[PDB]
């Protein structure tokens, strides 16, 4: 049944890391992946970066392409062994969501799959520690709440920012509307995805602002100027899969170019977008102009801003 | 409006509230905010030169003037002389004046409260231009007179390109020339640039007959005392430029009013009328000048007389 199908997919995703060890003696064996085979397993997967997204898209397509559900499980099984795990979860979730063989197949809860992202390192290693400390079938319970000096008032917001449900939602939303989404390949299109992109994020900000006010704090200010230094934040999250953790950032240093992109380019893209909004039209690749219609305008802008594959340019 | 924005105006606003951009401290804006006050701040010039530069770039794109455009054939300017106490010297001094506060601020018991101030002023003078009309018939000419500084910040260098920025318009008027030699005399008082008189609320309390037009009436026009620069005690040297152009070309035809506010046409224009001169404002100075020296620029219907302006302490 579909629920038996659940019970197989969930242990497919259960403990991702250790299901790596590719264990296929010849690299050529998976010609199916000869186009990709660029981002190693341990590395962190970026939802935002273009190259990462490209790989992810390639993966999904294979999953979509799978002739039947059984075939789907097979390629997935074997692909997981070789690809980076984060990318894998991303690609599979997208496949499960869209591919007709999958109704009533929920995914493994993200929080549950990667508990380390949801809870602090201290309650990750305490719990791991208790497991090792005394072997026993008995259950282990750890209270994540901690005790600490709470120097920054931003801490007050933590109930909102840190909330497990909120983070999970954000993960899922991107899955339903992937930036990489190519309507031609799937054949189906996501209605008003660009606009939805705008709306969902706007709501998150709006909701956030209500928290600050509830707190007695002023509304958040936009990061208009690229030059300004950022406030620091330390996540205290570990990635068990490796030793590594998300790097913390202290405050007070202006913005640095990456090899991939320079800040100046970011500024450009903004002036570009503003102009288009201003003259009420955007330029397509064809160099034709499309009007920012009342009906269409938000959607077109959303695709360009994010930007999705859908971006006109 | 949306694409291009409003650069000039915003400049005034931004400079005006530099002290309290954010508006938190609740302070009034500076002088830049008001048309009445803005000239007093030295910043005004810096900004306006900036904007002027924008116009200049546009002017730069235009081609220069040929002899054809400049010259008025058959007419030759023999010489110009300025008559004052001492010929070719204009004297400038400071004069005391009083302003009556009573209309503006609550007077109470007092009949009048006057504040005494001092301003720059100059002796009256006249111009005598000798022109030879080679043609058989009477011609109509527009006489254009400008003043430009001889000296630079380095040493004496009449580089016409630079001069263009400096040249100030003394006067523009129509004169008819008969064949043969002609002498045209004009008095400084007649100057088209300046306002002959502004009636005080007291004069207005009675009822005079300059005629009855409005906000420009006595108000607009450049002030008379201001007509020439201060100069120095030494007697600074200025180039006096007189040019005659074909009036038939210069004027527009149409049907407008009685003699109305036209004294001050050079800077103000005419009431409910088209600007009376076809030539670009600032002609011949508006376009780039190829020549190294101003003298080289001169055509036969142009002339330069060096005069001195000496201030009296």
């Amino acid at each position: 049944t579909v629920a038996d199908k659940q019970a197989r997919l969930m242990p497919l995703f259960k403990h991702l890391t250790a299901l790596t060890r590719e264990k296929l003696p010849l690299d050529q064996r998976d010609e199916r992946l000869k186009g990709v085979g660029i981002l190693p397993r341990g590395t962190l997967f970026s939802c935002f970066h273009a190259r990462h997204l490209a790989e992810a898209t390639e993966l999904y397509v294979a999953l979509y392409g799978a002739k039947d559900f059984n075939d789907f499980i097979h390629l997935c099984e074997q692909a997981r062994q070789i690809v980076n795990e984060g990318m894998f979860v991303y690609a599979v979730s997208v496949a499960v969501l869209h591919r007709e063989d999958c109704k009533g197949i929920t995914v493994p809860p993200i929080q549950e799959v990667f508990p380390d992202r949801f809870v602090p390192a201290e309650t990750i290693n305490r719990a791991n520690k208790e497991a090792s400390n005394h072997p026993d079938q008995q259950s282990i319970v750890v209270e994540a709440e901690e005790t600490g000096n709470i120097l920054d008032p931003e801490y007050k917001l933590s109930y909102f920012r840190e909330d497990i449900g909120i983070n999970a939602h954000h993960w899922h939303w991107h899955i339903v509307y992937p930036a990489t989404w190519n309507p031609t390949v799937m054949g189906k299109e996501k209605d008003r995805k660009g606009e939805l992109f705008f709306y969902m994020h706007q709501q998150m900000c709006a909701r956030y602002d209500s928290e600050r006010l509830s707190n007695g704090l002023q509304r958040m200010i936009p990061f208009h100027n690229f030059d300004e230094p950022l406030e620091g934040y330390a996540p205290h999250l570990t990635s068990l899969v490796s030793g590594l953790q998300y790097a913390s950032r202290p405050e007070g240093y202006s913005i640095h170019d990456l090899s991939d992109v320079d800040v100046q380019d970011m500024v450009r893209w903004r002036e570009r977008i503003l102009d288009a909004i201003n003259m009420h039209y955007i330029v397509d690749k064809d160099n034709n102009k499309i009007p920012l219609d009342i009906e269409h305008g938000t959607d077109i802008l959303g695709d360009i801003i994010e930007s999705s594959d859908e971006s006109k340019n | 409006v949306e694409y291009y924005g409003s650069l000039h105006n915003w400049g005034h606003v931004m400079m005006a509230n530099i002290t309290d951009p954010d508006h938190r401290f609740q302070e009034n804006p500076g002088v830049m905010s008001d048309t009445s006050t803005s000239l007093r701040d030295p910043i005004f010039y810096r900004w306006h030169r900036f904007i002027d530069n924008i116009f200049q770039e546009h002017k730069k794109s235009f081609h220069p003037y040929t002899k054809e455009e400049l010259s008025f054939p058959g007419v030759e300017v023999v010489g110009v002389s300025i008559n004052s106490k001492t010929a070719n010297v204009i004297t400038t001094l400071i004069k005391e004046s009083l302003l009556e506060l009573s209309h503006g601020i609550n007077f109470g018991t007092d009949q009048s409260v006057k504040v005494k101030y001092h301003h720059l002023d100059h002796e009256p003078f006249t111009y005598n231009i000798v022109v030879e009309n080679n043609s058989g018939a009477e011609k109509h000419s527009t006489v254009r007179i400008f003043l430009a500084p001889k000296y630079d910040e380095l040493n004496n260098k009449l580089e016409p390109d630079e001069q263009r920025r400096l040249f100030i318009e003394l006067d523009k008027f129509f004169y008819t020339l008969t064949p043969g030699k002609n002498t045209i005399v004009r008095n400084h008082q007649d100057s088209s640039v300046t306002i002959s008189k502004v009636r005080t609320f007291d004069q207005l309390g009675a009822g005079e007959g300059v005629s009855e037009d409005s906000t420009e009436y006595c108000s607009c026009g450049w002030p008379e005392h201001m007509l020439i620069p201060r100069g120095s005690h030494k007697g600074m040297e200025f180039e006096l430029f007189v040019m005659l152009t074909d009036h038939d070309e210069d004027t527009v035809a149409g049907l407008s009013e009685n003699a109305v506010c036209s004294d001050a046409v050079s800077y103000c224009g005419a009431r409910d009328d088209r600007y009376p001169d076809k030539k670009a404002m600032g002609f011949p100075f508006d376009r780039k000048i190829e020549a190294r020296t101003a003298a080289e620029f001169l055509t036969p219907n142009m002339g330069l007389t060096d005069i001195k302006i000496k201030f009296h302490g």
